[PDB]
RNA sequence: AGAGUUAAAUUAUAACUAAGCUGUAAAAAGCCCUAGUUAAAAUAAAAUAACCCACGAAAGUGACUCUAAUAAUCCUGACACACGAUAGCUAGGACCCAAACUGGGAUUAGAUACCCCACUAUGCCUAGCCCUAAACCCAAAUAGUUACAUAACAAAACUAUUCGCCAGAGUACUACUCGCAACUGCCUAAAACUCAAAGGACUUGGCGGUGCUUCACAUCCACCUAGAGGAGCCUGUUCUA
């Protein structure tokens, strides 16, 4: 509001396609969280109620972020096993 | 081929034209995308309204007036009205999280107009008012 | 780190947004990632450094975060 | 589980402030 | 199914088998059709090797059919072609020269065209959301929209016509009148299309 | 890198108050999920439109546009094509992941040991 | 392994490395067992489930004249003898 | 704890432009002194950082700046002393926005609810009260050990020094007392009588208007064909007889 305008969540079009421009400013507002923001602040979200669900979050991430990470490490037992019918 | 996402600054030289006019210059197309309703209205590069059209305008009713297809309609319409009175580029300021948000924006380029920048400025309270209480207790 | 130069915080800022980066991007030790949050906010509102958007200026200064938003 | 004896106390005490309110 | 599986239909067409040697993939194809040792349905007694066969008007005779008559609907068949064939040469000895070159004679053609013309575009089906039947635009599988003409074809006039009318004469009109793009079947077909342009908005609960 | 876990959870010996509060243990469970079938929405709907608003102007005779019908009618064969074709491919391709099968097989050949 | 230890010579660079003198002075004895036991003419039963040596210890016990079992260990194989093997059965004197 | 300050929103209020705006699973009611854009004080609340885990005795504290500042050469300890979320009370000031209550609109058999719209006490500041919370991390303070050792579940098992508590379930966060700026209050806290259980954790079922996958092949929806439900008869039920 008392930014100067237009130099900020703008993405300039290419070659004229604009669905793609959009989904480029779309990703851009995923990744910071705004569009979770815009949704999260439609009602209000009591103090408790907040707690909870970052604490949930942060669970959640956890578990993923270690279940993927011994994905990875155990991805190059995937190869054909060598000792077949022994 | 360098293609910069990032618009053009005022105190730049910077080249770019669009039937001649700096990015400056170029008319705005504001897109209130809300969840009952989408709203459109083309203005001046100095904030003189050319041209406004609404789902309402557009002769849906309630709760279809919320749709892509409405929002897309008048769009087209829109775009119509605002060629007619020569707007040939146009930048895309969309307001809101709707389910009428891409589907007015490309509503603007099938009616017959083009959208050089399409930016989104939507409320984002940094906490000011509380917004109302959550639904179904 | 000193709120004065906004060149250095506004690396760690996301420049459509105006956010600031977390660790797990920017991938500062806890006390930096602290002191650039401080300086930040600090700069901007003394009046140094924009807050909604990375000032153009800085642009095309050297690139330190992790983030990757065009692909 | 543990509510059933939470549940008796929840009204045990409402009864009681209505009648406070009447009485 | 008193066929297993493993049996294939069979393909009636004589001028696939009678000229074979151009084409490299099909001759592998039926090679691999019956050196697979693949066992062929026999075939059907409605389906023949004729040249004088419509599968269009075979499936339209079959819709007319009432019990277990084949005789009966396909001599009601035979009779509304011989009788738009004769409804057009009435018209072609009354016209001129000019009229004459553009009225069509080939009662197989104007079947053809007053039924591609008389098929919908675009539907509707009921879809239950919020306790409330909202009807809602749907798109067509082509097999839908021929079914939906030749029903809509038999039903009016089966229906509509006077009880001293006889049902070649009603069909032979109404083939005509569709051909013509002004028959009642046609108006059906626009009470479909602006139905689902009113409710055009809904298209969007649909989930497929 | 993985987020901390030290001093977060509600232990005899830790000395500050939770952080978090699991809801069920964080022991890595031997499986991975199944997938989630995709939520499906309204193909074709503009070209769909567009052909709406062509017989809104012409009055409803198919004969006056004939290249939205038949554009629209292309657009419902691409969609029933992709129903058909897609179903398969994105229920055996992951890409650059396994299949969730493999994934178990995989997990149960190296098994967590909560126990011992 | 808590219960390992004690056979520690220690730990080079996170590795552990055993102490080959206590592995000999085990080994020693695990051999005499062995050997007393076959001069018993009692049974040995070579058991491991590793698939890359399977192949090598099914042959090693075929040559000494004593038995494998490097496969899928059935469930009551030990404890229930006589209805996976049969009606009445010699069990291992010893297993390796 | 003070004092000072404000970025993002929001609003009084004008200026253009448009007839609608708002609102739901869907509507209605409301508003059109409305809506979009451009300008904007006050008030209130403090995106991102935070995937951090710091400060405080606890309650609590995460916009910015400065001033003052976080007891004990550190054992336990009250009914004494000083504090103590939200709500609530008194008085004065504020009022963007939220909102018990209430009034409208739907919904429903009803709807003194859930859903929609308006608006109030109240949420804010100053001063004084009130002293309660699932004030729960349901795990007392201070030193220690990882020895012995699995009821179950849960956050593994224990020593020493202390203090506070607990003797079936109801009755009962009740009746009577004492004290208290509390006067529909807090605190302290029985008995008659009634029962032969009341409780805790688990197990297998069954169930679930719970979620995720996969299906239905005359089969639920989508769809196809012929019928029934209306007529006369035929024949069977129920009634009445
Ligand atoms: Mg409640
Ligand atoms: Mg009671
Ligand atoms: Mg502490
Ligand atoms: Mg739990
Ligand atoms: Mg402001
Ligand atoms: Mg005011
Ligand atoms: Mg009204
Ligand atoms: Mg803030
Ligand atoms: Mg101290
Ligand atoms: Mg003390
Ligand atoms: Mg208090
Ligand atoms: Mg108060
Ligand atoms: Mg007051
Ligand atoms: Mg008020
Ligand atoms: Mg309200
Ligand atoms: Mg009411
Ligand atoms: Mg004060
Ligand atoms: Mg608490
Ligand atoms: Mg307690
Ligand atoms: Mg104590
Ligand atoms: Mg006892
Ligand atoms: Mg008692
Ligand atoms: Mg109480
Ligand atoms: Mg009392
Ligand atoms: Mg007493
Ligand atoms: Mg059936
Ligand atoms: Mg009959
Ligand atoms: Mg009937
Ligand atoms: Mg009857
Ligand atoms: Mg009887």
């Amino acid at each position: 509001a008392n930014h100067l305008k237009f130099i900020a969540r703008t993405v300039m079009v290419q070659e004229g396609n604009v669905e793609g421009a959009y989904r480029t400013l779309n990703r851009i507002l995923t990744m910071d969280g705004l569009i979770e923001d815009i949704k999260r602040r439609r009602y209000y979200e009591k103090p408790c109620r907040r707690r909870q669900r970052e604490s949930y979050e942060t669970c959640r991430r956890i578990y993923n972020m270690e279940m993927a990470r011994k994905i990875n490490f155990l991805m190059r037992k995937n190869r054909a096993d060598p000792w077949q019918g022994c | 081929s360098s293609f910069s996402i990032y618009p053009p600054i005022p105190g730049q030289e910077n080249s770019l034209r669009w039937a001649g006019k700096k990015f400056e210059e170029i008319p705005i197309a504001h897109i209130k995308a809300s969840y009952n309703n989408t709203q459109i209205q083309v203005v001046s590069a100095a904030h003189q309204p050319l041209a406004h059209a609404s789902c309402g305008t557009e002769g849906f009713r309630n709760a279809k007036k919320g749709t892509g297809i409405a929002a897309q309609t008048a769009g087209i319409a829109a775009a119509a009205k605002a060629t007619g009175k020569g707007v040939t580029h146009v930048r895309v300021v969309v307001k809101g999280l709707g389910p009428g948000r891409l589907s007015a924006i490309k509503g603007l380029t099938m009616g017959g107009l083009e959208v050089i920048s399409i930016t989104d400025n939507t409320p984002i309270p940094h906490n000011g008012c509380r917004p109302r209480k959550a639904r179904r207790l | 780190v000193d709120y004065k130069n906004v060149q250095l915080l506004s690396q760690f800022i996301s420049p459509f947004t105006g956010c600031i980066y977390g660790r797990h991007i920017t991938g500062l030790c806890g006390k930096k990632q602290k002191e650039i949050t401080k300086a930040i906010k600090r700069a901007q509102i003394l009046g140094f450094m924009p807050v909604t958007y990375k000032d153009p200026a800085y642009l095309k200064d050297p690139k330190v975060c992790n983030i990757k938003y065009r692909e | 589980k543990n509510i059933l004896k939470i549940r008796r106390r929840k009204m045990n005490h409402h009864k009681y402030r209505k009648l406070v309110k009447r009485t | 199914s008193r066929y297993g599986p493993e049996y294939k239909d069979p393909q009636i067409d004589k001028e696939y088998y009678r000229k074979p040697l151009a084409e490299q993939t099909e001759e592998e194809k039926y090679e691999r059709d019956f050196k697979k040792t693949q066992l062929i349905k026999a075939a059907p007694a409605t389906k023949t090797s004729s040249v004088f066969e419509d599968p269009v008007i075979s499936k339209f005779t079959n819709m007319m059919m009432k019990g277990g008559n084949k005789v009966l609907a396909r001599s009601l068949m035979t009779q509304t072609l011989e009788a738009v064939k004769r409804k057009q040469f009435a018209k072609y000895h009354a016209a001129s020269a000019e009229e004459q070159a553009t009225i069509e004679r080939n009662p197989y053609t104007i079947f053809h065209q007053a039924l591609k013309n008389c098929e919908p575009v675009i539907g509707l089906v009921p879809i239950l959301k919020g306790g409330h039947f909202y009807q809602v635009p749907v798109p067509l599988a082509d097999r839908r929209r021929r079914f939906l003409a030749m029903k809509w074809m038999i039903a009016e006039c089966r229906e509509k016509k006077h009880r001293r009318v006889l049902m070649p004469e009603k069909l032979s009109q109404e083939l005509l009148e569709a051909f013509h793009n002004q028959g009642p079947v046609i108006k059906r077909k626009h009470d479909m299309h602006k139905m689902a342009e009113a409710n055009r908005a809904l298209a969007h609960y649909r989930w497929w | 890198a993985t987020p901390s876990l030290r001093g977060r959870l509600a232990r005899l010996g830790n000395p500050r108050r939770p952080i978090l509060k699991p809801n069920k243990p964080l022991i890595l469970a031997n499986h991975v999920g199944e997938r989630r079938r995709e939520k499906g929405e309204a193909t074709c709907i503009t070209e769909m439109s567009v052909m709406m608003a062509c017989w809104k102007q012409n009055e409803f005779r198919d004969e006056a546009c004939r290249k939205e019908i038949q554009d629209f009618f292309d657009c419902a064969s691409r969609a029933e094509a992709a129903r058909k074709m897609r179903s398969i491919q994105e229920n055996l391709g992951e890409l650059g992941s396994l299949p969730p099968k493999k994934l178990n097989k995989l997990l149960h050949r190296f098994p967590n040991k909560p126990h011992v | 392994h808590r219960f390992m230890e004690p056979y520690l010579f220690g730990s080079r660079l996170g590795q552990d490395i055993i102490d080959l003198e206590q592995t000999a002075a085990h080994l020693q004895l695990a051999l005499n067992f062995t050997a007393h036991v076959a001069y018993r003419e009692g049974i040995i039963l070579f058991v491991s489930r590793h698939r890359q040596f399977a192949h090598l210890i099914e042959t090693t016990a075929r040559d000494c004249g004593e038995y494998a079992h490097t496969r899928y260990f059935k469930g009551g194989l030990l404890t229930n003898a006589p209805l996976l093997l049969g009606p009445g059965v010699r069990l291992p004197d010893l297993i390796i």
